[PDB]
RNA sequence: CCCUCGA
DNA sequence: TGCATCCGTGAGTCGAGGGT
DNA sequence: TTGTGGGAGCTGTCACGGATGCA
């Protein structure tokens, strides 16, 4: 928990090395998510690989559904498993 | 623009088709007005706040000697129409001495409602007074040269966010005025900008020469240092 | 003068003007772009959510007339295609058209998300939605003191559901905090002799908008009272701008103890009666008091 | 005196002095006869032989057809536009959300020239969404109406405006089409008249008129008087004719290569062209008119034509020197003159069946793309008038429309008069309208062309005000979209029943006299000395040889709610506006009582609103139940009117019919045999008769407050009937489909003892706060469960689906009987939306009483909430121990110039207790103007005032005097109409005589229990983790910017603080807060503005590195940890 | 903007409603019933029902961690849900 | 205010200022408008930059600019400024951004690497700290 | 956000 | 190069419930 | 992937300051 005692807050230009020290992966695809089961589409704007996981301790494919199961990422999915709150603070990028 | 002819109807007596149609024109008018009004000063309020935000209480006083003179008062002394706006609430710049050496209010004084009373009663007719502008504090103003503050009638507290609750007083019967500006001028003046039909003034003391053309004035000023 | 500002301050500690275009662009959590499904199997989405995925619709076609090894006229169209999705993305609207959803509507960019007093900080930041109050009809309530306030009883017992709920369990009329929970939200009838009791002495802010000044916002100690309005003391109305043909007023509940205590001392009516614009009293009789005297 | 226009229609005696000569048309013909001329009615057609018939479908079909191809081989042309019967009556597509619908069906005859062969066809064009008999549309369910829309008619407008520096006087014109390009013409600071085309560059006139054809000196020949277009042609910067069409394409076209004939082409298809640039029969005679074109009565084509171009070019360059007349080759006598926007001959208003038809030609176009993409790419032998329409476009026209339109709206049904109004409305906004943010402030004034046609008085005082308009009573659209209003003939001095109705423009070549000027009983204008009105508001005396037309009757200017205002012109506008609008928000209650006091208004505006039955036929009553009426027609044959019994309607009142007829009655065509949800025996019953004190009564009616008896609880005279309708529904979700079940998950059986097997809650249950009306579960997912929820499915080995309850619950402070289930499933055929499995809808009705809080008002702009409701005891009693009803606070009256309140007062005294006036040894003077059958009358009589004619001042003090007694001969109210009352509270008497009588009070809809609302914690916005907004939603109030302000100058910072953090958006603070007052122990200290967080990610996004740093100048993460809590569980958990 | 009308009305199919500050502090709080049940049970018992349908480990996992043989882990699992089955009579006000 | 001064300028603006308010009947005492006033003139024009670091031409906030005057051992005139320019004009540009102008303000920040001190109560409130008044103050808190 | 309404 | 033009900025608060 | 083939709207806003661009 933050004690909210900050000296200063500072802006300046980001640089793509920033941009890119920020994100989680590239979102390559424009699907958002799937027309049938409502899943965000992998490497999409809504992709759990990047962006974190739709529900608490759940990845994707659902090998690893569980809080004894936590902080490892999924090798068949590349999602990690942890809360759902990430995706509120996981930045994705593309590259131009 | 005012209609030629009048209404000679009271509402008593029941207007008539065309008397009450025509008093619908105002009416509406008044109206549709008072949210375009409303709008306006509630941008000047914004702005005055966040022009104001800052300012702050810091101190108990700057002791500062700098104020300024207000007006008190052929036979006899009339009331100044506009002691309740500056002297009233001021804290004294300089003793108040009569035409005797009577001290009626000592430097420093709250100026309330009988400290006014005796200072006319006695033929004090200015006075001077710690101001805001006069005040030296370095950020925000001191309380001696603030005054009381309004709400709690004692002299204002080393806390008190005074922009906010200046900016709310200017604001607030904003929406009263209406119609070179009236609340266009208040905005004009708190802009600073250059007004519209703006008088010169003299750059410095002398002698003017008036050319008096044909829709066309011009002056000049020949200074007393005989300078250009 | 003018050119030197910029130069001058690219000038001080690094911070390279290559900043200013972009190789990479930064994607926004998804969260804070919502999309929802709608009653009918629609669905609705933020405007960012299109614009990103004109960018990449654009960067992906380019990338294949890139591979294609295209027209350079072609590949040219594509990358000012590219360039104008991101200016859209970033401020919509700024050069030339803006993109448009359905209705002509212009997509909010990111620079609206800021701007205006829909943006975050005029919205979000410097006044937004709280728990812990309340807004109803006002009406007049003669017999009350400057100090109080007639506040219904189905707003306080909302208003002060935990505190009736410690209460409740206090004093053995529910078992558990989840029962006594249960029992404020069936409203058994244990619960209203715990209401007076937590309310006593417990202030509470009024609020009538527009807030044209400090004194728009008052603190009163609650009376319970019968029916579904607040009564508001008749003295306080000048200083509201409160009359009583269909106002209505919003309740706030301090919590912490500073909170109580800054209502008690701060803001108590009855120590708010001078105006703090022009120090004369305000809480005087208005008309009938007026006709009575 | 008798209003016997209507059949059985109550005996309501009139003040009025003046006669009536034309009655009030039909109120909802604004939009019937719209709908009806766009669909091609027989009636319609019937009418138009009384005054070339087509209508607005015919007028689509005949302008697309005929459909030619490219090389003009083979034609498609649409011939007949026909309809079936409707797919589903009225009540069931409102049950279903189903649309009300015919089918639309064309012939479609299509001919090959090469081959020789003709192919026709009858064609389905689509499911054509139609008008009830109300003047309403039913649409997904919802009835809903369509608002005309005031827009700048075709033509062409001069406007002149003062040079922004130069202060030069500069004059513009726009010449605007119904449909097409937009062409403009300015002169500017310095003299050169120039074109704007489409927004383009401004390119001098000379350019355009040398690529029309006219050569330099045809050009120099013309216009040559004017210096301004000799300088502006020296000052030209080539001269030609190709060379000026190429410089036209040049600037129509950036970055195209011009060509010179395909410049030729384009600009012949923007304005002269007639396929895609159309001004209206509206715009044709406009020009005509404006410019003295063809004045020989030709209206055969309807384009900008050349001689117009120049005829503008030249009334705008002799604008620009003001003299007062011009003449045209041909022309005749024009006067030159700008421009009034908002005259209404300049501004008319599209109904609903124009604007239907707007966008049916857009669908019809984007149809006839298809026509003409399928007839390359298909067979020639092949194709028939089937395989070329695609009705796609059009269906899909319609239903935007009427889907996302302004002008489409939820109609407003809280009472008749609600809808009656809201069918006869004017709006402002809208596509093709003015926008809002140039909605400038002459634009809402009161402008002398509304006389007449659109009512000064009703218009909203909010954002709205000036926008929407109400039609006035006599008034009319004609075919042009144009407002006209009856005017009697005067004929040299003498007013004859001759009716001509005028529009605005022709009333300002006429004078116009009163409704209010005496005359002889033969008719003659026995008044000496007239004043009247003329163009630009002017009044003026003038003898009666030069008055050309009358008024037909007062409140010719004045909409049919504020027709109903008693005494209106004693009210100032400002009330009298409130007191229209109010009338429209009066709640229907329990029984419904027609005032005592009215105008001739009521009775004819329930009849026109629809809520009222009405006999089509004369007959006898063959028999009548609650459910329905049977009349047996002298024809023979029956008919049958259904009643709507408790119905929602779109606001939550109730619409209850209730039959006023009784077995065996004789009834005629016209009469009323049900009364409506604010109707009684025919007429608008908007409020009850309240025995009022106009009195201050200690405080309680203080600064508008008002005080009722508690009568008006126990007698159920102020209780009305509010029925909500809660809709919920089992959808496929990401874990499996929801379902609605009885099993209820953390639910006792006891909670549930209301529901059926199914899981609804079953009819005629009480429910109150949190009741469950629907149970449902939604598929939840093992790693959502509690702890305590894992433990327990786990001992008891339940096996079913883990599920989280989302049952439909009775939302805070609601409470009611449950009326009705209404439930669709998937399983039977059911038409629901995809992924939609189950739905149902509980309506719940409530019966509210009047209450601390509530909203009264009479009709004259008198408004208060309700302050408190004493016993019947303390009220203030007349001597005979009658209490008085309702006291209104007398400081409210004098200042808001409403007496009308006081002097209806007076009136409602007088009628409910009798009058007899003396007329022994001959009729008294007060008496002698108007009163006649008005010397007396029973108690509880029903009297009309109609506004500008109704009771006299002199007449009403007579009526005060021979007011008759009560049952024992006491006149308990003098001739001042003032009565001596006792506090009922002591005892002792009030010491003064106060004015008591009878009032009309409505109940309007703004009510304590819709409002009340409190929250302690509740939803909030994934975005911004705010509380949500609004009552429905469980929201927070909005502690806004100006609320920090206030805070902030008392320096009150731990409460602003805990506001912005704790109480909002402190996502940790929040629980740890709710759980430190559940526990009993100090607030903690707040944490970070979730929003802040948002604020910091949003300013990424766009590329911006802020970071926060500490005092060392190291950036700080802003982020919470994983395991912050671990040994808690495990401690609550016991281990 | 996505309205707060929408958020509630999608809420009310999801998996997971917009819950509110005070459902997060009461599950952040004791469970009274439960918590008292469970300490009831003897220590192994408790353990063993905590590991086995609360963390949902599997059974050779709960025997690695309580040292103890798969089958009297078993044992102590099913003995301790009867256990639990029995002082539990609440579930009829939640089942 | 370049002919006789800033503290006459003082003088003629609360004064002209109270003049529209009192021709409709309005009394606002005058210590408010001096408050405002006062934040007019708060910033001195540089006309010859001498040996310090300011550019000519910008406005520069009268304490900071004689302090780094005194240490630098600078042709420094008055400014009158308008409100909404003596706002967008702050140190903060937290408080300038949430004002008015957002875009502009921000992009400006940025070139300057800007650092806000954080110390203004509109700049405690957006981020959730104690205002800087009335309890907030450390002489209380 | 828009529409209609409320003070 | 000296302005005129064009562009970009701002335009009150809080409520209710119905919609894309 | 082959005779032919340019949108639907729109202005019915106003005051002010300063860059932009133009002769
Ligand atoms: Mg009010
Ligand atoms: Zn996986
Ligand atoms: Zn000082």
């Amino acid at each position: 928990l933050d004690v909210n005692f900050f000296d200063e807050l500072r802006i300046g230009l980001a640089t793509a090395e920033d941009i890119r020290q920020w994100s989680y992966g590239e979102v390559k695809k424009p699907e958002t998510i799937n027309y049938r089961t409502l899943k965000p589409e992998k490497d999409g704007l809504f992709c759990e690989k990047i962006f974190g996981p739709t529900r608490d301790w759940e990845c994707y494919c659902g090998k690893y559904k569980r809080v004894r199961f936590k902080g490892i990422i999924c090798e068949r999915c590349g999602v990690e498993v942890t809360r759902a709150k990430v995706r509120r603070e996981r930045m994705g990028h593309i590259e131009l | 623009e005012f209609i030629p002819r009048p209404v000679k109807s009271s509402f008593r007596e029941g207007l008539t088709v065309l008397e009450y149609f025509i008093n619908t024109h105002g009416a509406r008018k008044g109206l549709a007005d008072t949210a375009l009004r409303t709008a306006d000063s509630g941008y000047l309020t914004r702005r005055l706040v966040d022009v104001s935000q800052d300012v702050i209480v810091r101190e108990h006083d700057c002791q500062t000697e700098r104020g300024i003179v207000v007006e008190l008062a052929d036979g006899t002394l009339i009331r100044d129409p506009y002691i309740e706006t500056s002297a009233y609430a001021r804290t004294l710049g300089t003793d108040a001495v009569d035409e005797a050496g009577n001290v009626i209010v000592e430097r420093g004084q709250d100026l309330g409602d009988p400290e006014i009373d005796a200072l006319l009663a006695a033929g004090i007719t200015q006075v001077k007074v710690r101001s805001v502008l006069t005040c030296a504090t370095s950020t925000g103003v001191c309380a001696t040269c603030y005054g009381r503050s309004m709400a709690t009638g004692k002299l204002v507290d080393i806390g008190e966010a005074v922009g906010i609750v200046a900016a709310q007083s200017i604001g607030e019967p904003g929406t009263q005025l209406t119609m070179t500006g009236g609340l266009p001028r208040v905005q004009e003046l708190f802009e600073a900008r250059v007004p519209r039909g703006k008088a010169p003034i003299a750059d410095v003391t002398g002698r003017v020469r008036l050319e008096d053309g044909e829709r066309f004035y011009k002056i000049t000023i020949v200074p007393d240092d005989g300078g250009e | 003068l003018k050119r030197l500002k910029v130069v001058a301050a690219f000038q001080q500690s690094g911070n390279s003007p290559m900043g200013m275009v972009l190789d990479a662009v930064p994607v926004i959590p998804p969260e804070l772009r919502p999309m929802v499904q709608l009653d009918g199997g629609r669905f609705a989405t933020s405007d960012l959510n299109d614009l990103y995925r004109r960018v990449i619709n654009r960067n992906n076609r380019l990338k294949r007339l890139i591979d294609l090894g295209a027209p350079e006229i072609i590949v040219n169209n594509e990358k000012r295609m590219l360039q104008e999705s991101v200016d859209a993305l970033f401020d919509n609207g700024r050069r030339g058209r803006p993109v448009t959803g359905p209705g002509n509507r212009p997509l909010k960019s990111l620079s609206d998300l800021l701007k205006g007093k829909q943006g975050r900080f005029r919205q979000n930041l410097l006044g937004k939605r709280v728990d812990y109050s309340g807004r109803s009809v006002i009406v007049v309530g003669p017999q009350l003191k400057l100090h109080q306030c007639g506040l219904p009883k189905l707003m306080a017992l909302e208003l002060f559901k935990p505190f009736v709920m410690k209460r409740l369990v206090d004093l053995n009329h529910a078992q558990n905090i989840k029962s006594a929970k249960r029992m404020v939200e069936r409203q058994r009838p244990q619960v209203w002799d715990v209401l007076e009791e937590v309310i006593a002495e417990h202030p509470v802010l009024l609020n009538r908008a527009p807030t044209l000044h400090r004194l728009g916002i008052q603190a009163f100690e609650p009376m319970l009272v019968e029916g579904k309005a607040i009564q508001l003391h008749p003295l306080v109305c000048e200083a509201f701008n409160a009359d009583f043909d269909g106002d209505q007023m919003a309740v706030h509940l301090p919590l912490s103890a500073e909170a109580q205590a800054e209502a008690r001392i701060l803001m108590l009516s009855s120590n708010n009666i001078l105006s703090p614009a022009s120090g004369r009293p305000l809480a005087m009789p208005r008309l009938d008091m007026v006709t009575g005297l | 005196s008798s209003n016997n226009s209507v059949p059985g229609a109550p005996n309501r005696v009139s003040f009025a002095k003046l006669r009536e000569p034309l009655e009030v048309p039909g109120l909802l013909d604004v939009q019937t006869d719209s709908f009806e001329w766009l669909i091609g009615s027989p009636r319609w057609r019937e009418s138009a032989a009384e005054r070339n018939p087509v209508g607005g479908l015919e007028e689509v079909l005949y302008e697309l057809s005929p459909i030619e191809d490219f090389s003009g081989s083979m034609s498609l042309s649409f011939s007949d536009p026909r309809f079936d019967d409707v797919k589903a009556p009225v009540d069931e597509c409102k049950d279903k959300d189903m649309t009300y619908a015919a089918p639309l069906f064309v012939t479609a005859e299509f001919i090959n020239n090469n081959t020789g062969e003709i192919k026709s066809q009858t064609v389905f064009m689509g499911d054509f969404p139609m008008m009830t008999e109300k003047g309403t549309f039913i649409i997904n369910g919802t009835e809903r109406v369509v608002v005309s829309q005031l827009v700048r008619s075709p033509g062409v407008y001069f406007d002149e405006t003062i040079d922004k520096s130069t202060d030069k006087t500069l004059h513009s014109v726009k010449v605007i089409p119904s449909r097409g390009a937009w062409l403009e013409f300015d002169v500017d600071k310095r003299d050169t008249v120039g074109v704007r085309i489409d927004r383009k560059r401004r390119q001098p006139v000379t350019v355009l008129l040398k690529a029309l054809g006219w050569t330099s000196e045809q050009i120099v020949e013309r216009f040559g008087f004017s210096e301004i277009m000799r300088s502006t042609l020296e000052k030209d910067n080539t001269v030609g004719t190709d060379e000026a069409l190429l410089d036209i394409y040049r600037k129509l076209r950036p970055g195209e290569p011009p060509t010179k004939e395909s410049a030729q082409t384009l600009l012949e298809n923007l304005f002269f062209k007639e396929k895609r640039y159309d001004l209206a029969r509206v715009g044709r005679y406009k020009v005509n008119k404006k410019l003295g074109l063809h004045v020989g009565e030709p209206i055969t084509s309807s384009t900008l034509t050349e001689e117009d171009v120049v005829a503008t070019i030249e009334y705008l360059v002799r604008l620009h020197e003001g003299q007062t007349t011009m003449t045209v080759p041909g022309g005749v006598e024009v006067p030159v003159e700008t421009d009034d926007i908002d005259h209404f001959g300049n501004r008319r208003l599209r109904t609903v069946g124009e604007l239907i038809q707007n966008q049916i030609r857009v669908g019809m176009s984007r149809m006839e793309r298809v026509v003409r993409e399928r007839m390359t790419t298909q067979d020639v032998e092949a194709i028939t008038p089937q395989t070329l329409i695609n009705i796609r476009p059009v269906v899909a026209a319609i239903k935007e429309f009427f889907g996302t339109s302004q002008l489409s709206q939820f109609m407003d049904q809280n009472n008749p008069l609600s809808g009656l109004t809201h069918k006869r409305r004017l709006s402002a906004l809208g596509p093709g309208g003015l926008s809002r943010e140039r909605a400038g402030l002459e634009v809402r004034d009161v402008h002398p062309s509304h006389y007449g046609r659109m009512c000064p008085i009703e218009t909203p005082e909010g954002p709205n005000i000036g926008l929407i308009g109400s039609l006035s009573v006599y008034a009319r659209v004609n075919p042009f979209g144009f407002i006209e209003t009856p005017y009697r003939k005067v004929v040299d001095g003498v007013v004859s029943d001759e009716i001509v109705y005028l529009t605005a423009d022709e009333e300002d070549r006429h004078v116009v006299a009163q409704a209010n000027s005496p005359i002889d009983a033969d008719g003659r204008f026995v008044e000496p000395r007239v004043l009247v009105r003329r163009k630009a508001g002017e009044v003026e005396y003038v003898p009666s040889s030069e008055v050309d037309y009358m008024d037909v009757s007062p409140r010719q200017m004045v909409s049919v709610a504020t027709a109903m205002i008693p005494f209106l012109e004693h009210d100032d506008a400002n009330r009298a506006l409130m007191g229209a609008n109010m009338q429209r928000q009066a709640v229907p209650l329990v029984r419904s009582e027609a005032p005592l006091v009215g105008t001739g208004m009521e009775l004819r505006a329930a009849i026109d609103a629809g809520d009222v039955v009405v006999a089509e036929e004369s007959g006898v009553i063959e028999e009548v139940s609650a459910d329905y009426i049977t009349v047996m027609h002298d024809n023979g044959t029956r008919r049958t009117y259904r009643m709507r019994k408790f119905a929602r309607s779109n606001h939550g009142t109730c619409a209850n019919q209730c039959p006023i007829v009784d077995a065996g009655d004789r009834v005629e065509a016209g009469q009323v045999i049900a009364d409506g949800p604010c109707t009684d025996d025919g007429e608008m019953a908007l409020g009850k008769n309240l025995l009022v004190a106009i009195m201050p009564w200690e405080g309680h009616n203080y600064e508008d407050a008002i005080i009722l008896s508690n009568r008006l609880v126990e007698e159920d005279v102020l209780t009305s009937i509010h029925i909500e309708e809660h809709e919920i529904d089992a959808r496929d979700t990401k874990l499996g489909a929801e379902e609605i079940t009885r099993d209820i998950p953390n639910i006792s059986d006891e909670v549930l003892a209301d529901l059926d097997e199914r899981g609804i809650v079953r009819i005629g249950a009480e429910v109150r706060d949190g009741d469950i009306l629907v149970g449902k579960v939604t598929p939840k997912g093992e790693t959502e469960l509690t702890p305590e929820e894992r433990l327990l499915r786990a001992i008891f080995g339940e096996k079913a689906r883990e599920v989280r309850d989302t049952s439909l619950k009775v939302p805070h402070g609601e409470s009611g009987k449950v009326i009705g289930i209404r439930v669709f499933s998937r399983e039977d055929e059911d038409e629901l939306p995809a992924g939609v499995n189950e739905l149902v809808r509980v309506y719940v009705a409530q019966k509210r009483k009047i209450s601390d809080g509530d909203k009264l008002a009479g009709r004259h702009g008198n408004k208060g909430v309700i302050g408190k409701i004493l016993p019947v005891e303390d009220m203030p009693f007349l001597a005979d121990g009658t209490p008085v009803d309702i006291i209104l606070n007398t400081h409210g009256v004098p200042r808001r110039m409403n007496i009308g309140q006081i002097l209806e007062t007076h009136l409602g005294w007088c009628a409910h207790s009798g009058w007899k006036v003396d007329a022994a040894k001959g009729v008294p003077d007060w008496a002698a103007r108007l009163p006649d059958e008005l010397l007396e009358a029973q108690p509880n009589a029903i009297v009309s005032t109609p506004v500008f004619d109704g009771a006299q001042e002199a007449e009403l003090q007579g009526l005060l005097s021979c007011t008759l007694p009560n049952r024992d001969g006491d006149v308990l109210v003098d001739a001042d109409g003032k009565a001596m009352l006792f506090d009922g509270r002591s005892g002792e008497p009030f010491p003064y005589p106060v004015t008591v009588g009878y009032m009309y009070i409505m109940k309007l809809h703004h009510l304590v229990d819709d409002k009340i609302h409190a929250r302690s914690t509740g939803p909030y916005s994934m975005i911004t983790q705010q509380p949500l907004g609004g009552k429905a939603q469980f929201g927070g109030q909005r502690f806004g910017e100006m609320e920090c302000w206030a805070m902030q100058a008392y320096g009150a910072a731990y409460t602003l603080q805990e506001l912005l953090t704790i109480k909002s958006d402190d996502t940790v603070g929040r629980v740890k807060v709710y759980e430190a007052i559940v526990k009993g122990e100090n607030i903690p200290e707040p944490g970070i503005p979730e929003s802040f967080k948002v604020l910091l990610k949003e300013l990424q996004s766009l590329c911006l590195n802020v970071e926060v740093l500490s005092s060392d100048g190291a950036a700080i993460e802003l982020r919470e940890g994983e395991d912050e809590d671990l040994e808690r569980a495990a401690a609550n958990l016991g281990i | 903007q996505i309205t707060d009308w929408q958020l509630a009305s999608n809420a009310e199919h999801s998996s997971t409603g917009l819950r509110s500050a005070e459902v997060e502090a009461l599950e952040a709080l004791p469970d009274t019933e439960i918590k008292e049940a469970l300490q009831a049970l003897p220590e192994e018992f408790r353990m063993a029902v905590y590991y086995a349908d609360v963390e949902g480990f599997p059974y050779k996992e709960i025997a690695e961690i309580m040292d103890t043989p798969i089958g009297t882990v078993m044992s102590r699992l099913h003995r301790g849900r009867r256990q639990l089955r029995g002082l539990l009579a609440d579930v009829a006000r939640d089942r | 205010l370049r002919v006789q001064g800033p503290r006459e300028v003082q003088i003629h603006l609360v004064r002209e200022v109270q003049e529209v308010y009192r021709a409709q009947g309005v009394s606002i005492h005058d210590k408010h408008i001096e408050v405002i006033v006062r934040q007019m003139l708060r910033r001195v024009t540089i006309i010859d930059s001498g040996s310090t670091e300011f550019l000519p031409g910008s406005l520069i906030d009268r304490a900071e600019f004689e302090a780094e005057n005194r240490r630098v051992v600078a042709a420094g005139r008055p400014v009158l400024m308008g409100i909404t320019k003596a706002s967008l004009a702050t140190d903060s540009w937290l408080s300038a951004a949430s004002f008015q102008e957002t875009t502009r303000v921000l992009t400006d920040a940025a070139i300057n690497c800007r650092s806000d001190k954080l110390n203004g109560l509109k700049e405690n409130v957006i981020i959730g700290k104690l205002i800087p008044a009335g309890t907030g103050i450390n002489r209380y808190r």
